[PDB]
Order: C-alpha cells, then structure tokens, then sequence
RNA sequence: CAAGUCUGGGCUAAGUGGUAAAGGAUGUGGCGCCGCGAAGACAGCCAGGAUGUUGGCUUAGAAGCAGCCAUCAUUUAAAGA
C-alpha cells in the first residue's frame, strides 16, 4: 500500500525521491516535514524504519515503532561493518547481549514477543551473515 | 497410509479437550479475509489461544472425547474453536459479533451446561452480567 | 478421474431430438443441428440428457467427451450463445457499424468490410470495442477471430485488434 | 489366375503391409511393479502467500524480478527477504 521512507541519522533529506514526491501520496508538507523529524532525531544512523499510512484526506499519521534488523546491529553489536563479501572471516563476532535486550524494542509487532523471537528475527542480518554468530555455547541437553 | 504428522501432535495433542475444560465449544472457521480479527499470531508467544488445522482430519472421527452435555448454538459441524476464557471473556478478548469488524465471520456449532441457542446474541456481545450481578442482591422478592 | 464425458446437462424452454447420427436441440433463440457419432446412445431423461458409450477403451471415450460437450454448448446456445470482446487498441484505429455490416479501419490505406454471415450479428457500442452476437459457439468463436485477424495484435505495441489480456510487447 | 470372399481367437488405422538406421514419441493393445488417495488424493476453481524489509554486499535505486551473494530468523492452517 502507501509506504516509504525519510532519513538518513538526522538533519533529514527531503531529496528527489524522499519527500518532495508527496502529491497524490500525502499533501500538507510543511508542518510536517517537522512532526516526523522529532520522530527520527537524536538517535544515529543504521536503518531507522518509516512507518506510514493511508487517508481519506491529506495528513495526521503515525510514525514507526522499532528500527530492527540492522540497527541495534552496527551500534556495537557484532562489530559488524560486515565488509564485502559478507563475511565468513568474522567481520565482528558477538553474543545475544547487544542483540537480544538492547532492543526489547523490538516487541510492539513482529507477532513473537517473548525473546527467542524478534531477538532471533533481528540475528538474521546480523548473526547468519556467514558466521552465524552464537546464542550460547549450546544449552548441553542432559 | 502415512497419517502424517500433521495429523499427529495437531490431532488435538488431546489438548483443550483436556485443557480449558474440554467443552463449552462452539462456533466459527478456520479462517476468512486475513486482516482483522486479532491476536492472530499475538497471543503473547505461541497462538495457544487460537487454533492450527484439519477439520477432515480430526473433527471428522477424532471421537467423543471429554464432553460437556449437548449442544446447538445455531447449528452443527464444519469448523471449531480453543480457548479458556469462555461466554463473558470469550467476547471481551476476541471476536465481536454482527457483523464483525472485518467482512462478517460466520458459523459453528456448542456445547456447554446452560440448555440453550445462537451464542452470538445474548451470550457474546461484551455482555456484563458481571457488572449486572450487583443488581440481584435485593431483586425478585425483597419488600 | 471426473471426466467431462458423463455428466448430465440441462433443462427448461429447449428441445430433444435424437435421430441416430445427429440431435436436434432447437430451443428458444433458434435451432441448432448436431452431427454426432452413430456409436454413443444419447438418451434423453427428465430435464437432463446423458450420452453413454459402447466400449471404455481409449478411442472411444475421446469421442465421448467431445459428443457431450456439443450438445450441451449448444443448449447454451438456444440460451444467450454470443461472446467475443474485440476491445481495439491503438491509436488511429476505430470500428463501426453501417448496414448490418461492420467497418474497421486499423490503419490502411482503405478501411475493410466485414459483412456478417447468418445467425451472427455485429455490435460495436463505444467504437474501441466491439462484440458478436452469435447463437451457435463455434460459428461465433470463428468470425471473431477473423475480425482480429485483420490487425495485428503486435508484439512491440499496444495497437491492434485484441481478444483479453496480452500486453505482450518485446521491445 | 487353377483352388476358401473357409472356421474360430486376438492385433494394426499406417495403404503399415507394399521399409532403411541411430535416435525420438500421453499412437495403440496387453503383463507387470512402485508412489499418493473416501481421516480424502491428481485437474481445476474458492481463500490467503506476509513482516522489521530496503537482506547484506554494490548503490541517482534493485526494495525477489540488473545483479555478485551471506538467502535469514521467527513465526505458523501456510507464506521463498
Ligand atoms: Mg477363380
Ligand atoms: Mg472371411
Ligand atoms: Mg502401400
Ligand atoms: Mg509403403
Ligand atoms: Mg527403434
Ligand atoms: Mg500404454
């Protein structure tokens, strides 16, 4: 339906494809190149998600509620700058600390929210990228 | 003649037969337009309060299993519920009614204990005859 | 499994002969001859009329779906038996009627007449579209693809004479 | 053109007969096996097939469908970034 995006960590770009194409998408820019940008402030770059809706007439949606999957990735989880060729070297190796809680953000919705979901959803770009990085030491079964 | 797996831990488990005691059990599909209802792939970590498959596999002979006296709702067997939270809870957690919020759900089929019909009517529409039992407490007799 | 030889048809406003190598339906839009195998009794019930075959070998089961198929679709037929779209794209191109005759013109140097054979009847209603009346199937199903026959449908652009579908175009 | 339009059973629709092979073929008839099926198979058709997503790597952008590739991981009647 009606999505996409504006970006990229702050001082937001209203660029030819991110904002300037709003005409039959929504149309009241000018207080709301504003009320987003408190929405996409003060929080650094790695893919802050774009939540947008569908109307009737002309303005008043909401925003996003989690930026997942590369995000609380490349803060300083798995120091991943997961360099060319996406790496089977360990680019950056981790465990489920900067990974499974840093985001109990990740709960509002991708329907699982009791944590060996969206904390594994979200080790998808992050810990199967070649070196699938590790939960524990595997949980010795008895 | 596998009887696949999926037939196997999906009939039943024996679960919600014994679980939630195994009747008051009633109405409505095994799915119509997916966008609406809800707690649809949310109730909490698992869909324990909703259901997964196979109305030839089990409702078909699964069997008489563990009961509650007899029926009748509306009308009788094509596709069936789980849940604990049953009549009141059961309407304030899911499934409105009339049509519904989505395109109108549909039909099924009950038995409880309460000797009687429809389930949708008087029984499943938000009905707080637990905030309208403090009305009894002087009613029918008192001068 | 579930062959399209021995179901059962239909009734209400149609008729039934049954010589021995041809049916006769002749319902309420006109009358439709069948030629028909002379194996293959086509016995005619209640409202309904089946055709049985002789042997259950490979060749003779063949001829019985098609022997049932022809009588039903032309009971369909006696019954608003007409089909056919024609929707015409492209740009100088427009059809219209005159006489009972339909002319197009598709882009030559002349435009072409086509004149309807019997029980066929042309409607061109908003000039880009134009449909066949028809009472038989396979009569119908003919002079429309003759009509598009004429032009193209191309294969590298969105101009011709169009059935339903196909934005094909190679570039 | 002398003597069977002889008698029973089945095959072939090519005028094969009245021919030339590798090789091919839902021609056709017959004998087998094996897979899946009335706790319902194969056709169809009715319904749904995603999110975070843009996967990362490259990048006016590839956001499955320009690609070289880690192609995840939950979830779930069921859905491959
Ligand atoms: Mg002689
Ligand atoms: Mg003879
Ligand atoms: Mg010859
Ligand atoms: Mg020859
Ligand atoms: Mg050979
Ligand atoms: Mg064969």
């Amino acid at each position: 339906a009606v999505v996409k995006l504006q970006l990229p960590a702050g001082k937001a770009t209203p660029a030819p494809p991110v904002g300037p194409a709003l005409g039959q998408h929504g149309a009241n820019i000018m207080e709301f190149v504003k009320a987003f940008n408190a929405a996409t402030a003060n929080m650094g770059d790695a893919i802050v998600p774009v939540e947008i809706t569908i109307y009737a007439d002309r303005s008043f949606t909401f925003v996003t509620k989690t930026p997942p999957a590369s995000y609380l990735i490349r803060k300083a989880a798995g120091l991943e700058k997961g360099a060319h060729k996406p790496g089977r070297e360990k680019v950056g190796r981790i465990t489920w600390e900067q990974v499974l809680e840093i985001a109990k953000q990740k709960m509002p919705d991708l329907n699982t929210t009791d944590l060996e979901a969206a904390a594994r959803m979200i080790a998808g770009s992050a810990r199967s990228m070649g070196v699938e990085v590790v939960g524990a030491p595997e949980v010795k079964d008895a | 003649m596998p009887n696949k797996r999926n037939v196997e831990l999906l009939a039943t488990l024996k679960e919600n037969l014994e679980r939630a005691q195994g009747s008051f059990f009633l109405v409505n599909y095994q799915g119509l337009p997916a966008k609406e209802t809800h707690a649809l792939r949310q109730a909490l970590k698992q869909n324990g309060a909703r259901l997964f498959v196979a109305k030839n596999t089990l409702i078909r002979l699964a069997l008489k299993e563990l009961g509650l006296p007899e029926l009748d709702g509306l009308q009788g067997p094509s596709a069936v519920y789980e849940d604990p939270v049953a009549a009141a809870k059961t309407l304030v957690q899911f499934a409105k009614s009339n049509p519904k919020g989505i395109p109108q759900v549909k039909s099924g089929l009950l038995q409880g204990q309460i000797l009687t019909a429809k389930d949708v009517e008087a029984l499943a529409e938000l009905p707080t005859m637990d905030e309208l039992r403090a009305e009894l407490v002087g009613v029918l007799q008192a001068p | 499994s579930r062959i399209g030889r021995l179901p059962i048809p239909v009734p209400k406003g149609v008729s039934v002969e049954v010589a021995p190598g041809r049916v006769k339906v002749k319902g309420p839009k006109g009358e439709l001859e069948v030629p028909v195998s002379p194996e293959m009794r086509v016995v005619v019930e209640e409202g309904v009329v089946r055709v049985e075959r002789p042997s259950d070998e490979r060749r003779h089961k063949s001829l019985h779906g098609l022997t049932r198929t022809l009588i039903a679709n032309a009971v369909k037929g006696v019954s608003e038996g007409y089909s056919k779209e024609l929707l015409i794209k492209g740009i100088g191109y427009r059809a219209r009627l005159v006489g009972r005759a339909l002319e197009l013109t598709v882009g030559f140097s002349h435009p072409v007449v086509v004149e309807p054979p019997e029980g066929i009847t042309f409607e061109v209603p908003e000039p880009t579209r134009v449909r066949v009346s028809g009472i038989d199937k396979q009569k119908v199903g003919q002079v429309a693809a003759n009509i598009r026959a004429i032009r193209k449908p191309s294969a590298y652009h969105e101009k011709g004479i169009y059935y339903a579908g196909e934005p094909v175009r190679l570039k």
